């Protein structure tokens, strides 16, 4: 079990990374698309906070 | 009347200024209105520039 147990794990693990990694992607735009819109104020500040 | 009866008179000249009341008025009708007008275009453009950066 133990020996399937985390070898799945790491596995879904590293499934994990990909997703909050793309996911930090996500966001890290996000944030781009916030600072922009604030930069060019057409949005608050707040939103980039 | 803007002018000496009989005597000679440039083309486009202005002769009777009529009451200009309704129409002094009436220009300022369009004018808030162009006001307006190009407020709204003011966004707009506005908005196009952020856009566009």
């Amino acid at each position: 079990q133990t020996v399937r147990s985390s070898f799945n794990n790491i596995n879904a693990s590293i499934s994990s990374i990909n997703a909050y990694k793309q996911a930090v992607v996500s966001a890290q735009s996000s944030l781009d698309a916030m600072e922009a819109g604030y930069s060019v104020g057409t949005r608050t500040i707040v939103d980039v906070l | 009347r803007n002018f000496k009866e009989g005597s000679d008179i440039e083309a486009g000249v202005s002769l009777y200024q009529i009451d200009p009341a309704t129409y002094q008025a009436t220009y300022d009708s369009a004018k808030g209105d162009l006001a307006k007008a190009q407020a709204a275009a003011n966004i707009a453009q506005l908005t196009v520039n952020r856009y566009q950066k």
